[PDB]
């Protein structure tokens, strides 16, 4: 895992490692996990077009280990040449089953309800990143608890907990709603921010708490 | 040596009349794929500022994607997201030739090697590495 | 309602004090100000340009601190791109040069005798074809007499359907009147003919149609024992399949025929005008506090100037930033200083860079920098001083040194230090004064001061409209408006917003269906000397 | 066996009538063909698992296993036949030793 | 519980001495028929 | 609409038509407490004989009609109602249509 950084106006390479890890000593293995040649941060991006791949100039990303992954040798093999490819691998890669974005959104609880897709050509669709993750957390919450052929106690009482709109069916939906959220052991917590009622339908939203 | 640096090429942009002002170009400007199975996307490393009145100007990009699937054939860049009323279209007519992949450090040597032992003569493996070069000539 | 659970998935996030803008952006209707929460909404009615590049900038300033509700104005004279053909005129929803590569045609297919229409727009991608345009519902014969036809009638003082009759032989066996009444809509119709044994009639199956039948087209006189004719009802498939269905609209002029794909035109941005006050002006009571003009012009800071003094003499306070340019140097600082001398306005100095969250990175006008600045002076709570706090600013021209960090502040001027405070991002705001020369008073001279003295004295204002001004009596005496006073102080006093006032200096006097006050407060505000003396002992 | 039972309740189980082309059914059209082709030779793979009705490779394996091998151009129903005769082969008495002059006839 | 909610003062009564008019509000209680549950994160 | 299958308990696997699918369905619906309703709840049917699918539990709902769908598992029986609809025209008033 890692932390997100950017290049500020004349701030050295040591300046980094210093404020994050504690030391100063640590910069030396920290440039090899950004591939960076010895102008390591360098303010001018005119300077940039040295070589672009190599370097880093003022207002560009930087990669920061957490510090159990600073000496390791594939860490630091595998940050050099990633690069932007690090949360898509981090958070994962999957097949878009979202074909129908409109559509599910109509009919949910009900089975039948996701396709594959394709986009690019030729190939299948595929999601990766934060939106593999909402994929995953929106088909989590719509599907019942044990209707998956393996890895029974997966998914939601949603299909169940129909009821007379009094606030404490309400409590409970946004109970289940969370703890199929939480389900999830790269989520952090979830926390409703509003529930609200018109009539013989629900409305609310959660904020989720995803690692870096 | 290959040192897997990405792409890059010269791309040319036009408007529809002349421009009557110094407009501004961003580094960072993402030029997007027209073609939709083309999911290459490429990036400005430094800005560019317009002339007052020329009708046409033509940058660097630099794609963001490195290795061989950077490369992208002509006539496939035709699309800016940081559009505006004065730009007409974008065309690239050169194409991208500079895509470049890294080997390890064993395939650098193995030519090299490879060559240094070819330019041995006189002898029978010698002979019979100088007759297999010429094509049609096996076993 | 099918009964259903439903979840979305929101890109739509990526204080009190209402901030104001006004600039050029290639979208939105003119002059009309909008309301804008998150720019997820905003890049969907503007497009690009300066506005936007302020608004995704003033959200974003500060980690901890941001404007809330956001008023945004477009300061173009836009038309959209039209075209005629056929019956039809065609106008597009969006109002700039960018409408002018919209591209819409009309097929046919002769097969289902539909029309076949289809919207091009590659800069969206947005791409859509409908079909099936023409045949709203058939009609159909059963009985065994030798011809059977029907027909449509148009009353050209109306141009609708005045009738819809049918035939056997060479008689009519049933009518409708479709101007108004019980067949107004296509439903009645449907069932009556079905009603009748001789006859038949069924619908499209390609969803909903079911049209106001006052919206038919003329047909006449078609053999429905050889045909299961269709009704058509162009004009009403394309109302029903792109009311709110499309990027474009369509209007009636009359006969409707297929056209070859073609691109739109008149579609104009229009150049900048001469003055922007008469427009301006528009934000007045949508309530806003601070207002930023995104140019740098020193026509339009004169008129922002005017403004600002037009609705702050009105009881209706306002403060202005302003920035002007690129690199300019102090001597061009102190010139528009002087030219632009009066209080409620705010010039910020310097220029610089900032980096959107997509990537790209800017080179930014002064102007820019004074939104910047302002997201962090609206989302601060009321009060409190932008002052010493972190900008979030990239890089910057540096030229302003120390010195002229004496000069500039001492002439009322805001400017940002390079600060090598290595424990956060390191630029910093050095002060919060305004243009105003004197250093004097402070309630003129520093924005956080005035600030607080505004909403104090609009809320005095209100309580004293509310207690006595809505003239119940002239039997309520001066030391009765004395303890009203008082006692309205001690709320200030018990929920921190004023130091402390001495309540003996409270001063009444009333001079019949008039009444007047003398009172003295001790403001809040931050610290500015932090003073140290360090003594030693044995 | 049954493909479309037995899966992921959201994957959609019969084709989009919306529009002519559906790769997502085209896909699960194709899978649950090959199976049930490979669920019929499973199933077909009954007669060649009996010296009954063996058949072509499994009938020489059958031949070869109490070693009565097949003769050139020699068709399964009598190999059979053959097979099972000399299974019971009836020799060593004079009349059972002339009788099997039949086979050598 | 046999009704969801109903405001106090929101009644109004009319008489004749032959006849009385009524009028009243009532907030009913019904099942659930659409669950809309919005995700959003801080990324 | 629909025409199911039960498990008679005399062991007796009956194809029931439809108007004895309204006897299993209203009994259920007259048992449960006032004001509940039918509404996504299970029946103990065996298995349907029948058309409609999810775009037609669009079609016959919208249009007024009740009918059984089909989940595929976990559900008690696989069989859930979709809604408690009226045969009356107007869907907007929720007194005469629900």
């Amino acid at each position: 895992r890692f932390k997100k950084h950017v290049v500020q106006h004349e701030e050295t390479m040591q300046a980094i490692a210093q404020r994050y890890y504690g030391d100063v000593s640590y910069w030396i293995d920290l440039v090899e996990h950004n591939n960076l040649k010895y102008p390591y941060l360098v303010e001018t991006d005119e300077e940039k077009m040295k070589d672009p791949e190599r370097l880093a100039s003022t207002g560009d990303t930087l990669i920061i280990p957490i510090e159990s992954d600073l000496t390791d040798v594939s860490a630091k093999e595998i940050n050099s040449r990633d690069k932007d490819v690090l949360v898509e691998l981090a958070l994962g890669r999957d097949l878009n089953i979202t074909a129908d974005e409109k559509y599910f959104n109509e009919h949910g609880t009900s089975d039948n309800i996701l396709a594959f897709s394709t986009n690019g050509n030729g190939d299948l669709d595929t999601v990766k990143g934060i939106d593999n993750m909402k994929q995953q957390l929106q088909a989590r919450l719509l599907t019942p608890r044990g209707s998956l052929m393996l890895h029974p106690n997966y998914g939601s009482d949603l299909h169940n907990l129909f009821g007379l709109n009094i606030p404490e069916q309400a409590t409970l939906i946004e109970m289940e709603v969370l703890r199929t959220l939480t389900s999830d052991n790269r989520v952090k917590s979830a926390n409703l921010i509003d529930w609200k009622i018109q009539g013989n339908v629900y409305s609310g939203q959660f904020s989720v708490e995803i690692k870096s | 040596k290959r040192q897997s640096k990405r792409a890059y090429g010269d791309v040319t942009i036009q408007f529809y009349q002349p421009l009557d002002m110094r407009m501004y170009i961003p580094a960072g400007t993402t030029f997007t794929s027209t073609r939709q199975e083309y999911p290459q996307q490429f990036e400005t490393l430094v800005d560019y500022y317009a002339e007052p009145d020329s009708t046409e100007i033509v940058v660097e990009v630099y794609c963001k994607e490195t290795g061989v699937a950077g490369n992208v054939p002509e006539g496939t860049i035709n699309t800016i997201a940081s559009g505006s009323s004065l730009i007409r279209s974008v065309n690239n007519e050169y194409s991208f030739n500079t895509g470049t992949k890294e080997e390890s450090q064993e395939d650098f040597k193995r030519r090299f090697h490879s060559f240094v032992e070819s330019r041995g003569r006189a002898t029978n493996k010698s002979v019979r590495y100088g007759a297999l070069q010429i094509p049609d000539v096996e076993g | 309602t099918r009964p259903h659970a439903s979840i979305e998935v929101d890109t739509s996030g990526i204080s009190e004090k209402v901030f104001c803008l006004i600039g050029q952006a290639e979208g939105g209707e003119p002059n009309t100000v909008y309301e804008l929460r998150n720019y997820s909404q905003a890049k969907r009615l503007f497009r690009s340009g300066e506005l936007l590049d302020a608004i995704e900038l003033a959200w974003g300033s500060n980690p901890n601190y941001t404007a809330g509700r956001i008023l945004a104005m477009r300061i173009e004279d836009a038309k959209p791109a039209s075209a005629e053909i056929g019956g039809l005129k065609i106008t597009s929803k969006i109002y700039g040069n960018v409408a002018n590569n919209i591209q819409v045609g009309l097929e046919k297919n002769t097969l289902s005798d539909s029309l076949r229409l289809r919207v091009i727009f590659q800069d969206d991608r947005f791409n859509e074809v409908y079909d099936n345009i023409g045949n709203i519902f058939t009609i159909k014969y059963k009985g065994e007499e030798a011809n059977a036809t029907f027909s449509v009638e148009h009353d050209e003082e109306t141009q609708k359907a005045s009738r819809l009759v049918l035939k056997v032989g060479d008689q009519e066996v049933k009518s409708y009147d479709l101007t108004g009444g019980a067949y107004d809509y296509t439903n009645a119709i449907i069932t009556d003919i079905n009603q009748l044994p001789d006859f038949e009639a069924k619908l499209s199956p390609f969803g909903d149609k079911n049209l106001e039948s006052s919206k038919l087209d003329k047909i006449e006189n078609a053999n429905i024992k050889d045909k299961a004719v269709y009704v058509k009802a162009v004009f009403g498939d394309l109302e029903k399949q792109t009311a709110y269905n499309g990027i474009v609209s369509f209007e009636q002029l009359k006969t409707i025929e297929p056209f070859e794909l073609t691109k739109l035109k008149g579609g104009t941005n229009g150049e900048p005008p001469a003055t922007w006050a008469d427009k301006l002006d528009k934000f007045a009571h949508e309530g806003g506090y601070y207002i930023v003009p995104l140019s740098s012009k020193q026509s339009v800071h004169a008129e922002v100037a005017s403004f600002v003094k037009e609705r702050s003499d009105a009881g209706e306070p306002m403060r202005a930033i302003v920035g002007g340019g690129f690199n300019e140097s102090k001597e061009q600082l102190f010139g528009r200083q002087a030219s632009l001398s009066n209080p409620r306005v705010s010039l910020v100095a310097n220029s610089g860079t900032f980096v959107m969250d997509d990537g790209r990175k800017n080179h930014v006008p002064a102007y820019m920098v004074a939104v910047a600045l302002g997201g962090l002076a609206s989302g601060l709570e009321i009060g409190e001083s932008i002052t010493f706090k972190p900008l979030r600013v990239s890089s910057l021209d540096q030229i302003y040194e120390s010195i002229d960090l004496d000069e500039l502040n001492e002439n009322g001027i805001i400017s940002i230090e390079f600060v090598r405070n290595r424990t956060n991002t390191f630029f910093r705001i050095v002060d919060d004064v305004t243009t105003f020369n004197d250093k004097s008073d402070p309630v003129k001279a520093e924005m956080a001061v005035g600030e607080a003295n505004d909403f104090l004295v609009s809320e005095l204002k209100v309580q004293l409209e509310d207690q006595f001004i809505g003239t119940r009596t002239i039997n309520t005496s001066a030391s009765i408006i004395k303890d009203f006073i008082q006692s309205y102080l001690g709320r200030k006093k018990r929920d921190n917003e004023i130091q402390d006032f001495p309540a003996e200096d409270v001063q009444v006097i009333v001079e019949g269906n008039e009444a007047r006050i003398s009172m003295t407060v001790y403001p809040i505000r931050s610290f500015k000397k932090i003073s140290v003396s360090l003594v030693y002992k044995q | 066996a049954n493909f479309l039972k037995n899966l992921h309740p959201l994957l959609r189980r019969d084709r989009n009538k919306k529009d002519n082309q559906d790769p997502n059914f085209a896909l699960i059209d194709a899978l649950n063909e090959e199976m049930n082709q490979v669920e019929k030779d499973a199933i077909e793979s009954k007669l060649q698992s009996s010296l009954k009705t063996s058949t072509s490779e499994y009938l020489d394996k059958f031949g070869d296993w109490f070693g009565v091998y097949r003769k050139t151009d020699e068709k399964d129903d009598v190999y059979r036949a053959r097979i099972i005769k000399y299974l019971l082969l009836k020799r060593g008495t004079n009349n059972a030793i002339i009788d099997a002059i039949k086979d050598y006839l």
